[PDB]
């Protein structure tokens, strides 16, 4: 199986820059099989680059696409608004047909540290036998961030879950909840509750934390 | 025009059957492959398989081939994907595209010109419920509160959030729904306000879930000693 690789993961720029995309094939993919793909969220991709160069109908020319061996290139010469988006790589030369995982181009701001929250469980969830407990990280920038829940000091591991918005239409930022799921039995046998946030932004990790059954 | 019209979103159990379409118009549907394409929430794209109409023998990934199946009827200008027993794995996003190649005979491919809009598939034991919905409550802490409403253990997707009837926009962020192991989605909603206007300003999450005709209005305070 051919693999492709796209790199890096996400580039972050701002508008008017130059974007520059890379696709490397684990083997040699001829030309004429290497497309290029954009893909906005909630929509279907749509065909930027077909044969490693060449613009599929109606593609404006600040798309083009090179070759250097195994190394294929995108790039977005003046980045519009309209394409912060993720774009893919395919060969059809070999079955199977083998698309790159993705490249994000995101929109570059200043770094921005979260502001961190906890919530505890509701009195009304702890009646049904399950508690969860959430970390909110509010407006931050870049993406990257670590959130570690400990429980009377132990590392959780396994009984967690986050979500991330997309990039807000106004500041640029993110934000992430994590969501740690315990039974309301686990849960009433310990008691402080805390999460731990490493972010580009913070100069020490912050951590926000609560006592079950203090106010 | 050249468009490819799939089939509507999919709500079905583990071990049902389920066969969606995509409908071409625009061009003549044998002389053009059709292509199948699955992507699995927030994931990247995934090649399936690929069918000639007509003379149709289909050429799968094979690591898809066996659970499910490509045909096409030439007849009605319809390509098809299909499985005999759904898995929970099979939930994502699945698309149809019209494949381009060289018109000399050597059977070259270069790439999926034209894509269907896409076909959600929702693959759960879970029956329609509508969500129960928790307090986010804010704590005794630049003087920012944050407070949200947590929206639990509902099907199918989607359900909405609105804050005090739509008048509190500004700071409100519904994040994207999780599918829990048990086969029910959860999300949070939350609002960034002055900590200054807690117990002066009155908060109340608006939630609606629509399958379920459940609407939950969940006034969220800071919480009493």
């Amino acid at each position: 199986e051919i693999v492709l690789t796209q790199s890096p993961g996400t580039l972050s720029l701002s508008p008017g820059e130059r974007a520059t995309l890379s696709c490397r094939a684990s083997q040699s993919v001829f030309s004429t099989f290497l497309a290029w793909y954009q893909q906005k969220p909630g929509q279907a991709p749509r065909l930027l680059i077909y044969a490693a160069s060449r613009r599929a109908a109606g593609i404006p020319d600040r798309f083009s696409g090179s070759e250097s061996g195994t190394d294929f290139t995108l790039t977005i010469s003046r980045l519009e608004p309209e394409d912060f988006a993720v774009y893919y790589c395919q060969q059809s030369e070999s079955s199977p047909w083998t698309f790159g995982q993705g490249t994000k181009v995101d929109i570059k701001r200043t770094v921005a540290a979260p502001s961190v929250f906890i919530f505890p469980p509701s009195d009304e969830q702890l009646k049904s036998g399950t508690a969860s407990v959430v970390c909110l990280l509010n407006n931050f920038y870049p993406r990257e961030a670590k959130v570690q829940w400990k429980v009377d000091n132990a590392l959780q591991s396994g009984n967690s879950q986050e979500s991330v918005t997309e990039q807000d239409s106004k500041d640029s930022t993110y934000s992430l909840s994590s969501t740690l799921t315990l039974s309301k039995a686990d849960y009433e046998k310990h008691k402080v509750y805390a999460c731990e946030v490493t972010h580009q932004g913070l100069s020490s990790p912050v951590t926000k934390s609560f006592n079950r059954g203090e106010c | 025009e050249v468009q490819l019209v799939q089939s509507g979103a999919e709500v079905k159990m583990p071990g049902e059957s389920l066969r969606i379409s995509c409908k071409v118009s625009g061009y003549n549907f044998v002389k053009f492959w059709i292509a199948w394409v699955r992507q699995k929430p927030g994931k990247g794209l995934e090649w399936m398989g690929v069918i000639h109409p007509g003379d149709s023998d289909s050429t799968y990934n094979p690591s898809f081939q066996g659970h499910v199946s490509i045909s096409a009827d030439k007849s009605i200008n319809t390509a098809y994907l299909q499985w005999n027993s759904l898995k929970a794995s099979d939930t994502a996003m699945y698309f149809c595209a019209r494949v381009v190649g060289d018109r000399e005979g050597f059977g070259y491919h270069y790439g999926l010109d034209v894509w269907g809009q896409g076909t959600t598939v929702t693959v759960s034991s879970a029956s329609t419920k509508g969500p129960s919905v928790f307090p986010l409550a804010p704590s005794s802490k630049g003087g920012t509160a944050a407070l949200g409403c947590l929206v639990k253990d509902y099907f199918p997707e989607p359900v909405t959030v609105s804050w005090n009837s739509g008048a509190l926009t500004s700071g409100v962020h519904t994040f994207p729904a999780v599918l829990q192991s048990s086969g029910l989605y959860s999300l949070s909603s939350v609002v960034t306000v002055p900590s200054s206007s807690l117990g002066t300003q009155t908060y109340i999450c608006n939630v609606n879930h629509k399958p379920s005709n459940t609407k939950v209005d969940k006034r969220v305070e800071p919480k009493s000693c």
